[PDB]
RNA sequence: GGGGCUCAAACCACACACCGAAGCUGCGGGUGUCACGGUGACGCGGUAGAGGAGCGUUCUGUAAGCCUGUGAAGGUG
RNA sequence: AGGGGAGUGAAAUAGAACCUGAAACCGUAUGCGUACAAGCAGUGGGAGCCUACUUGUUAGGUGACUGCGUACCUUUUGUAU
């Protein structure tokens, strides 16, 4: 009697979409993050992939709360002296709203080849529909 | 038909037909044993939870063998302090198999 | 200058990766059925079937 | 099948003799020998001799045809080194290998 | 009387070297670098045999708490009410019934449920 | 520590629940000391250092024996 | 030069650099893994593949992915240093 394991050939994998349309930016996030990984599943393991296809659809409708909308600032170093670059929320939802919501994510899931492997499946759009009514996702809540 | 028994301090899930190894019973072999003992006993789409335990359930096994696992072994060591101890171990086992389970 | 630690088995076996030779491209006198170097004359002293050397 | 023939002391490093051998593995031994026939390399002189004598060995001794035969096996193993001395600078001695190998072949019909 | 430390010093190599079979390059073939390799081993596999409790325990957990979510309850309010009634089965065999037996598991949550807590 | 956090995922009080060590309990083994005649009870991290018990190698006696070309030592699984 | 046969021999992988013939080191052949991945190279968990046969609660080879994890000796108050 050993201790079941998932199997990365016979996982089920369901399609969700959420809508980002008035939701806190880090508090969306942490429910992505927990249907991508399958900690909401019986049958999760530490080792194999499985989670849920997520769907966003209006992401550039996601908002921060507080004085965060112009103070809160993204960094990136380009490699070269002084290459050091930055952008606050207002200008990164005008210039790639996909990029605030991804960001996010992406930060709250393992760094190693597995976490990248769970951040293929989100998928982020800033309109009010996606090119997968071929996967019929099913509405989720939060 | 399967139950959740209590046996040498862990608690096994189990179905009649079943060979396990536990721990060392003191029954010899080829001898027959029952376990008093039983949390949970489950009947197709029935399930009978166990208050403390299920009254009036037991389990009815069978004494297979006796022996002991693979060597585990153990070394003990303390980086420029000069010391080393060094050591190894098998631990004895009972192979029972399940001849019974009743409600 | 000199290495601080020495190369692997593995290490000096992929710098090796590109030393494999190529082979020549090699024609066969029509005339004659002698096998040749590509633009070159032949063994025997034969061109594009015609005598040149002699022997 | 599956003759062989072996140099023994070939008069050349292993490493050197190793890429002509890597050229003619599998290969047939007609059109295996106008590889080595038209090769810059000297390697490809000594294994020239080695290959034809494989050839004749699966001739004379087992009555085979040479359009059927092709190199199935070929290795090249490390030799007994002659050790020399090479004077340097300033009145040091250093110590050199002229090494040697030996080449083996193994042609088969099968 | 004298003696000779041939055979002996071989045999007395050759059981490391063995221990160390797959070890990456010299780790396998030198036996300077294969005896610290094969120490290190064996002092890995003393501390991990205490880590595979701990990691096993946190993986149950992980499981009851996704399977007890999906009756309607927490990890943390199914212990308490399963406690406060009766049920004593361990969290190795709650987090196979969630994954197998998922009607046992759902008839052992409404008992925990039902006792208020 | 990072993501990210504003009727907080911050701070101040109170309440119940859970996680969490090689700690404690459970089951199975091995040892040191003491007591009674195998049982109990208390222990068993460790450098310098003290004390106790052992393995293996060469040679001598036991041995003018015993094993061995139906295969010794050595080598390799 | 060196080999392939044939012959002598109980035995030529006892062939004259000749009893046995290990390790470092260098190769050929098969099986599995490896070209989006960051670190004392292991250890705990673990899918898939290959082989053998007692045909899967088995044995052998490999170890995708993942949790923890900064060699040894000496000298020191103290070293991944
Ligand atoms: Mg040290
Ligand atoms: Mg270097
Ligand atoms: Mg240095
Ligand atoms: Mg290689
Ligand atoms: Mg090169
Ligand atoms: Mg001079
Ligand atoms: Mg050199
Ligand atoms: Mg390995
Ligand atoms: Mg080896
Ligand atoms: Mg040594
Ligand atoms: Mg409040
Ligand atoms: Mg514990
Ligand atoms: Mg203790
Ligand atoms: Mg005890
Ligand atoms: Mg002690
Ligand atoms: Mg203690
Ligand atoms: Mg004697
Ligand atoms: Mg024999
Ligand atoms: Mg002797
Ligand atoms: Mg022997
Ligand atoms: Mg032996
Ligand atoms: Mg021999
Ligand atoms: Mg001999
Ligand atoms: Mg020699
Ligand atoms: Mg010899
Ligand atoms: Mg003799
Ligand atoms: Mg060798
Ligand atoms: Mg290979
Ligand atoms: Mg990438
Ligand atoms: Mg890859
Ligand atoms: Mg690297
Ligand atoms: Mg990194
Ligand atoms: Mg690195
Ligand atoms: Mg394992
Ligand atoms: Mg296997
Ligand atoms: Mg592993
Ligand atoms: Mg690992
Ligand atoms: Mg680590
Ligand atoms: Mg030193
Ligand atoms: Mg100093
Ligand atoms: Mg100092
Ligand atoms: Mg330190
Ligand atoms: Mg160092």
């Amino acid at each position: 009697m050993k201790t079941y394991t998932a199997k990365p050939e016979t996982v089920q994998r369901d399609w969700f979409v959420v809508d980002a349309a008035g939701q806190t930016l880090g508090r969306l996030a942490t429910e992505i993050a927990r249907r991508l990984r399958g900690k909401h599943k019986p049958e999760y393991t530490p080792h194999v992939d499985t989670g849920d296809y997520i769907v966003v659809i209006n992401a550039e409708q996601v908002r921060v709360t507080g004085a965060k909308t112009t103070d809160k600032m993204y960094y990136h170093h380009s490699g070269f002296p002084g290459g050091i670059k930055s952008i606050n929320f207002e200008k990164l939802i005008a210039k790639a709203p996909e990029r605030v919501i991804e960001t996010a994510v992406k930060g709250m899931l393992p760094k190693n080849p597995l976490g990248r492997d769970m951040y293929r499946k989100l998928k982020v759009y800033k309109g009010a529909s996606h090119p997968h009514t071929a996967q019929q996702p099913q509405e989720l809540k939060i | 038909m399967y139950a959740v028994i209590v046996t040498g301090g862990k608690q096994h899930k189990v179905t009649e037909g079943e060979f396990l190894k536990v721990e060392k019973l003191d029954v010899a072999t080829g001898e027959a044993i029952d376990f008093d003992r039983v949390l949970l006993v489950a009947n197709g789409e029935d399930v009978k939870i166990g208050l403390p335990v299920v009254e009036g359930a037991k389990v009815t096994a069978e004494v297979v063998s006796h022996g002991r696992h693979d060597k585990v072994r153990i070394i003990k060591f303390r980086r420029r302090k000069h010391h080393m101890k060094r050591q190894g171990h098998r631990q004895w086992f009972t192979e029972i198999k399940i001849t019974g389970i009743q409600a | 200058a000199v290495q601080q630690n020495k190369k692997s088995r593995s290490a000096r076996d992929m710098r090796r990766s590109h030393d494999a030779l190529e082979s020549n491209a090699l024609s066969v006198e029509k005339s004659t059925g002698e096998v040749h170097l590509r633009h070159h004359v032949s063994p025997d002293g034969f061109y594009r079937g015609r005598k040149v050397v002699d022997k | 099948m599956e003759v062989a023939a072996k140099l023994s002391g070939a008069r050349i490093s292993a490493q050197k003799a190793r890429l002509v051998a890597d050229q003619i593995r599998g290969k047939k031994v007609g059109e295996a020998l106008n590889l080595l026939a038209f090769s810059s390399k000297k390697a490809a002189e000594i294994m020239k001799k080695v290959l034809e004598s494989a050839v004749a060995n699966a001739e004379h001794n087992e009555g085979a045809d040479v359009d059927d035969l092709k190199v199935s096996t070929v290795f090249v193993n490390e030799g007994r080194s002659l050790k020399r001395i090479m004077p340097r600078a300033k009145g040091r001695a250093d110590r050199i290998v002229k090494r040697s190998c030996h080449i083996t072949v193994k042609v088969a019909d099968k | 009387a004298r003696v000779k430390r041939g055979v002996i010093a071989r045999r007395r190599h050759k059981k490391i070297l063995k221990l160390a079979k797959g070890y990456y390059g010299a780790r396998s073939r030198v036996f300077r670098v294969a005896k610290q390799a094969v120490i290190k081993a064996g002092q890995y596999a003393y501390r991990d045999r205490r880590q595979r409790k701990r990691q096993f325990r946190a993986l149950w957990i992980a499981r009851i708490n996704a399977g007890a979510r999906q009756n309607g309850l927490s990890y943390s309010r199914l212990i308490a009410g399963l406690k406060k009634a009766a049920i004593e089965i361990d969290r190795k065999v709650l987090a196979d019934l969630a994954v197998n037996e998922k009607a046992a598991f759902t008839a052992i949550v409404e008992k925990a449920k039902a006792s208020l807590a």
